[PDB]
């Protein structure tokens, strides 16, 4: 699971 | 019914109305408790700081 | 003339104190400057209002009052209050770290560090009294300071002023405006410790005054300001005899005499009428017999209970304003019939009456309408015991699991003191029971 | 009980810490340079709680930024409010913690901890009356988790009578694929049961599910997850930041929320749920704020409150609304779902109403529940933990830094006790 | 949705009402000690009225009137009927009585003056002994049972036996009528149209007095102490419809005129008297309560009040109709959802 502001 | 003790004045009056008749601890002693809690509390804080020292 | 020093403790005590001394000033015609045009005894006097006010050469009338709060925010508002010139700095005492709704914290921890400063500031007033008759203590049951530090102070005053009188104005806790879960703890705790040091105590359930404010003043969400101005009207009725010239309840000793046969059972139920909305331009002028009858309707009581299923030991009627004895004694004759008033078999089944010709003053711009006549009944009925029962059940529920107890133990208090205070209360409910029910 | 000292440790800690300051700064009308430009005066009444004052009456956050690598803090310093923070209150190393609790708590972090406590001490002396500290951090990494708990243990030693508060981000495989996070989290929990008075359990499993299911974001970002945290943090501290009557300081909150010293892990909820893209043109009704704030969908902890019982509840409503109607709906939930509230704590639900609403909303409701259902969270971590520990997997990363298997067993054991303790009172 | 609790499970009546409440799908039942309830089916005794009406935002109702014990307990009722002006000592419908505390406010014994007032008497006189427990003796000579009272520790009361009761034929049988009365929170006095005759099984003879069971008409005595049951009426429970028909074909009258008017009168008199003492019109909580009045009729068709049952049981036949009726009038009037009574 890829999650950057 | 009986009215009694009619006390009057310029600022008010009062009376009684009957319908039927009948049918310490010391100063130091206080402080002994205030310090008995300061110690109990200082102890529980010593045990924490003791636990934290570990 | 015998002086009375008023002691306001905690948030509740100080805020109610303001409602009172504000009302006092309106009734005695004292300005926000402390100046009194009506008064001519400049510098000093033997008047009856001098029992609550001292006098200065400049002509200022200064409340014989001390304010205390472990938190500075509340008392700070007095300092910049609309009535700020009245009080001088030495009267307003403030800490910085409050008691966080913890009795133990207010009694033991924070309490020890300020008890000797407050007694010092009280002593400075006692040394301005020619014949001090006693103290009037204002506080809450639920607060940390109100419950904790109060019980500490009462213990000291029974030593420093052993033969002087001490009367209590106490706010009983109601969930509808309470701000803590542990208020039932702080309540039982402070009562047990204070019981032997209080001669007469007037309980006020926030619940009652809240509903009264809802019902009779048409207020949706009553603020404390709403709750307080109502309380002051009550308190005024109790103290008017000390501040004005009268023959009933003329000094603090008479309160214990008239209302308190059993020293432990010293919690008279207060009932007051008429409470009228000010928004109502026209309000029906309730007659003497009408407001006298209202004294027995629970909806007007300072504590919601049922006097019908209790017995009386005393009963006072304090009328203020346009009232004459003929209308009074008439209404008394009536009520004995319609209403269930049983006295104890060792008391005369009667009423002590008093009238104060000056009528109930109201704060300009308030929620209470000025009325021509009003009454405040002080009945020492056993029905008030219902309030102790309520409070004690909530106590036992939480304590069975020792919930929140660690907060108290952590302040150096002992878990045994909880048991000590609860078993003391269990005796009070028994005493109330032995006096007012058929075996 | 006046000033609070804020600390943020690690990547997660500094990101949510920064976002938290971004939000409340806007609410208190403080601009990035630190000058005040707001309408209402309610904004400046209790400003001293989180901010210090300086020359030119500039407002500086009472915040200490901690990390073992310069990455996130360089980004924060070049962030939006970057220049607001006290430059000296940036305390960072270079080695990094490598998502290792041991590195953060015993070796790499021990090498830096003293320097941080110097900044803590300097801020604590500026205080007229210190309440305590709030820490923001994740439990899944190394710095925030390991070094964070170390700082707590050390701070409790210098300030044992102060209150220790934490916003702790719990790990979830739905958000991170790092295998050792359950080790880090279990070790941290042990520390938190012992050395904090209040801990807000911010669960990344919840934040993700909220973002994906409710807010319909197919690829949730950290910014999306943090928008929720930021909203929660604002609401939870509202009673602290503006004039109020209930839970107005950390100790009073703790006394109301914590019936037992170890059970201080709160379940935060919020409504209306919002995304940075969501419009929110239609303000919610008071009944709607209430039904949602108690709804599991709005819980930030990913626990089903119907599986446990509420020991205590704090509810905070924001915005101009009928305070009358608030009481009725609050009393309605209690009386409707009375079975889910423990009977042996009468009136365990307390409510406050602040007039100033959060940024972008007219009506908002925040939830703080000490539910026994929080155990489901600790149960989740415990299983992920044992799955590896029964085979002693990945332990060499930790033993290499000086730790021993026994220290794991004790942390595992203590958190199993916590779960059982939460269960003891659920059947009461 | 509504919430209620139960604290008396040994009650036959409210076990049924509790059953019917749950059948509406609008009444959830709580644990017996949950404070956040709307209704309370409280306990017969020790009911804590002091805790009701103090829960914010909860309208609270209960199935008992505080202070109602003054009318239901034996010694209290008597003291009430003579001390209360609304019911003169010279009460037409209540038999002569005097309160009796053992040797251990003793009215003991201005009562004896009444006996020697019947030493001049040719009007026979016999006085009973009944009191608290279910476990009662009857004879002319007073001193006999005065020992029986001084024996046990309970408090008692003595009252003239009705020597000429109405006798049902065939059988020459004694009986008494049980009427059920419901009072709501508005103090509307409702009478259940259906009543029952607790008839005696055997003929009534004034010969023998000791455990003679033809004197007493209790369900417990008639079933246990007699080989006589169901001969004339099943259950010894003759309902009003039959008693009505009998009185016409026998004495040429109706239940309505001969008996019911007098019944309906005593009900009003008793409850209106205690009304200001127990009413919840202005209280922080509200009350309602089911009562069971026991009446005796004599050969002159004059009705007498025996006692008032505070915790009455119902006839098996009338449960479904009455317990349903209680919900309509007492509970649903206060707690609305989404006649078999007679107002007085
Ligand atoms: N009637 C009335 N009740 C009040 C008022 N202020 C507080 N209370 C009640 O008092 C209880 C809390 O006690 P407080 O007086 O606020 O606390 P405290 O004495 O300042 O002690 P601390 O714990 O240190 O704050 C609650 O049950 C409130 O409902 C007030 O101004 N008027
Ligand atoms: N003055 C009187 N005249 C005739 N019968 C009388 C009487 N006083 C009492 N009794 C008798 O008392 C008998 C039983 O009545 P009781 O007072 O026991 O009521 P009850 O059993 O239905 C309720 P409980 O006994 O539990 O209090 C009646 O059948 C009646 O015959
Ligand atoms: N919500 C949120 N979680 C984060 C963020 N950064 C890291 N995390 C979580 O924190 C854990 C990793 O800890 P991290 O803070 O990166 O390591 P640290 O620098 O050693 O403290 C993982 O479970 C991540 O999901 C962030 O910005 N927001
Ligand atoms: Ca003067
Ligand atoms: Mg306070
Ligand atoms: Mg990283
Ligand atoms: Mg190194």
């Amino acid at each position: 699971x890829v999650x950057x502001x | 019914m009986e009215v009694i003790e009619l006390n009057k004045c310029t600022s008010g009056q009062s009376f009684e109305v009957i319908l039927k008749p009948p049918s310490d601890p010391s100063l130091e002693e206080i402080q002994k408790k205030l310090e008995a809690a300061e110690e109990r509390r200082k102890y529980q804080e010593a045990e924490l700081l003791k636990h934290l020292a570990e | 003339m015998r002086e009375c020093i008023s002691i306001h403790v905690g948030q509740a005590g100080v805020q109610i104190g303001n409602a009172c001394w504000e009302l006092y000033c309106l009734e005695h015609g004292i300005q926000p400057d402390g100046q009194m045009p009506s008064d001519k005894t400049i510098g000093g006097g033997d008047d009856s209002f001098n029992t609550f006010f001292s006098e200065t050469g400049a002509g200022k009338h200064v409340p014989r009052a001390v304010f205390v709060d472990l938190e500075p925010t509340v008392i700070d508002e007095v300092r910049t209050g609309t009535y700020r010139q009245l009080f001088h700095p030495e009267q307003l005492i403030t800490g910085k770290e409050d008691a966080a709704n913890n009795y133990a914290r207010g009694h033991y921890t924070i309490g020890k560090e300020i008890i000797d400063l407050v007694l010092d500031r009280i002593r400075k007033l006692a040394d301005q009294c020619t014949g001090l008759q006693g103290f009037l203590v204002f506080h809450s049951f639920g607060g940390g300071t109100g419950s904790g530090f109060t019980s500490l102070l009462m213990e000291r005053l029974s030593v420093d002023y052993g033969k002087k009188s001490k009367l209590e104005f106490s706010i009983y806790p109601a969930p509808q405006v309470s701000t803590a879960v542990v208020e039932p703890y702080n309540s039982i705790l402070t009562t047990h410790t204070t019981l032997e040091h209080s001669d007469c105590a007037f309980m006020v359930d926030n619940e009652a005054i809240y509903d009264i404010c809802r019902r009779n003043l048409d207020i949706e969400r009553p603020t404390y300001t709403n709750l307080n101005r109502l309380i002051s009207q009550i308190v005024s009725s109790i103290t008017a005899s000390l501040r004005f010239d009268g023959a009933l309840n003329v000094d603090l000793t008479e309160f214990q005499t008239n209302l308190v046969p059993y020293p432990r059972i010293h919690f008279p139920l207060a009932t007051y009428a008429p409470v009228i909305s000010a928004e109502k331009a026209y309000h029906e002028q309730l007659s003497v017999a009408e407001i006298t009858n209202a004294c027995f309707e629970p909806a007007n009581q300072m504590v919601k209970c049922d006097p019908r299923h209790g017995k009386y030991m005393a009963c006072c009627l304090l009328y203020r304003g346009d009232v004459v004895p003929k209308d009074v004694n008439a209404a008394i004759a009536t009520i004995k019939t319609k209403r269930s008033i049983q006295f104890v078999d060792w008391c005369p089944t009667g009423f002590k009456v008093g009238i104060n010709y000056q009528p109930p003053t109201v704060v300009p711009g308030g929620d209470l309408a000025k009325v021509q006549r009003a009454v405040c009944m002080l009945s020492n009925t056993t029905a008030i015991a219902e309030a102790w029962a309520r409070l004690d059940h909530k106590f036992d529920l939480m304590y069975a699991k020792r919930a929140f107890v660690h907060w108290y133990v952590g302040e150096g208090m002992e878990e045994g003191e909880f048991s000590e205070a609860r078993e003391d209360m269990a005796a009070l409910e028994k005493d109330y029971e032995e006096v007012g029910v058929d075996s | 009980m006046r000033e609070i000292v804020h600390i943020q440790a690690g990547q997660c800690g500094n990101q949510i810490g920064a976002k938290f300051w971004e939000v409340i700064s806007d609410e208190h009308g403080i601009d990035p340079t630190g000058s005040y430009h707001g309408d209402s005066d309610l904004q400046l009444e209790r400003i001293n709680v989180y901010y210090n004052e300086a020359t030119g009456n500039k407002y500086v956050p009472r915040a200490i930024l901690v990390d073992l690598e310069p990455g996130t803090m360089d980004s924060v310093r070049s962030g939006p409010f970057g220049q607001i923070f006290r430059p000296d209150n940036f305390v960072f190393g270079q080695s990094g913690a490598g998502n290792n609790w041991a590195k953060g708590h015993y070796t790499e972090g021990a090498e830096l901890v003293d320097s941080v406590l110097d900044v803590v001490r300097k801020e604590s002396e500026s205080c007229d009356c210190l309440q305590g500290f709030q820490l923001t951090h994740s439990l899944g990494g190394g710095t925030g988790s390991g070094m964070g708990t170390l700082l707590i243990s050390k701070i409790r030693e210098e300030y044992p009578d102060r209150i220790m508060n934490t916003f702790s981000v719990m790990p979830s495989p739905k958000v991170s694929d790092t295998v050792v996070e359950p080790y880090n989290a279990t070790l941290s929990v042990h520390q938190l049961v012992e050395n904090t008075d209040e801990t807000y359990c911010i669960d990344n499993e919840a934040l993700y599910d909220i973002c994906f299911r409710t807010l319909k974001l197919t690829t949730p970002t950290y910014g999306d997850l943090n928008h929720l945290v930021s909203a929660t943090m604002s609401g939870v501290t509202t009673c602290l930041r503006f004039p109020g009557q209930l839970n107005a300081d950390l100790r009073k909150l703790a006394v109301n929320m914590v019936p037992f010293p170890r059970l201080h892990f709160f379940m935060p909820g919020f409504a209306p749920l919002t995304s940075r893209g969501s419009q929110q043109y239609r303000a919610l009704t008071v009944p709607e704020l209430t039904q949602q704030m108690f709804d599991s969908k709005n819980m930030m902890a990913a626990c089903d409150p119907r599986h446990g019982r509420y020991l205590t509840v704090a509810a905070i409503f924001r915005g101009r609304m009928s305070m009358k109607e608030v009481d009725e709906q609050m009393l309605n939930v209690q009386n409707k779902n009375s079975s889910y509230f423990v009977e042996w704590i009468p009136n365990n639900v307390k409510t406050a109403v602040c007039d100033i609403p959060p940024r972008g909303l007219k009506m908002s409701a925040t939830f703080i529940g000490n539910s026994t259902a929080i155990q489901e969270l600790f149960k989740r971590i415990s299983e992920q933990f044992t799955a590896m520990f029964r085979r002693k997997a990945f332990l060499h990363w930790y033993t290499g830094e000086g730790m021993d298997e026994m220290e794991f067993t004790e942390a595992e054991s203590n958190m199993n006790d916590l779960v059982s303790e939460y269960q003891q009172y659920q059947d009461a | 949705m509504y919430t209620f609790v139960v604290r008396d499970e040994n009650s036959s009546v409210y076990a049924e009402v509790s059953r019917l409440l749950l059948a509406t799908g609008q009444w959830k039942r709580l644990r017996k000690d949950n404070p956040r309830f709307n209704l309370m089916l409280g306990e017969r005794n020790r009911l804590p009225f002091g805790r009701l009406g103090h829960e914010p935002g909860l309208v609270q109702l209960v199935n008992y009137y505080r202070g109602a014990d003054k009318l239901c307990r034996k010694a209290s009722l008597v003291k009430l009927i003579k001390t209360s002006p609304e019911l003169s000592e010279s009460c037409t419908w209540f038999p002569e009585s005097y309160v009796i505390y053992p040797t251990n406010t003793d009215e003991r014994e201005v009562f004896l003056a009444a006996y020697n007032r019947r030493r001049e008497g040719r009007e026979g006189n016999v006085w009973i002994a009944k009191s608290s427990a279910g476990a009662i003796l009857i004879s002319s000579e007073a001193s006999e049972l005065l020992d029986f009272i001084d024996e046990q520790g309970q408090v008692h009361v003595i009252q003239k036996y009705l020597e000429k009761p109405l006798l049902l034929e065939p059988g020459h049988r004694k009986f008494d009528i049980r009427s059920w009365v419901l009072v709501d929170h508005l103090y509307n006095i409702y009478l259940y149209r259906e009543g029952v005759l607790r008839t005696s099984s055997e003929p009534y003879n004034s010969a023998n007095f000791q455990d003679k069971t033809c004197h007493l008409t209790n369900h417990c005595i008639q079933k246990e102490y007699s080989k006589n049951y169901g001969r004339y009426e099943e259950g010894n429970e003759m309902f009003f419809e039959e008693f009505n028909q009998y009185l016409m074909d026998a004495l040429n009258t109706t239940l309505e005129n001969s008996i019911l008017l007098q019944i309906k009168h005593i009900i009003r008199s008793c409850l209106m008297c205690i009304e200001p003492a127990i009413s919840t019109k202005h209280l922080h909580y509200q009350s309602f309560q089911l009562f069971g009045f026991d009446f005796m009729v004599d050969e002159e068709l004059k009705v007498w009040l025996i006692e008032v049952n505070g915790a009455p049981a119902c006839a098996q036949k009338l449960y479904a109709e009455l317990c349903q009726g209680i919900v309509d009038v007492a509970i649903s009037s206060v707690f609305p959802l989404a006649s078999i009574f007679i107002k007085l």
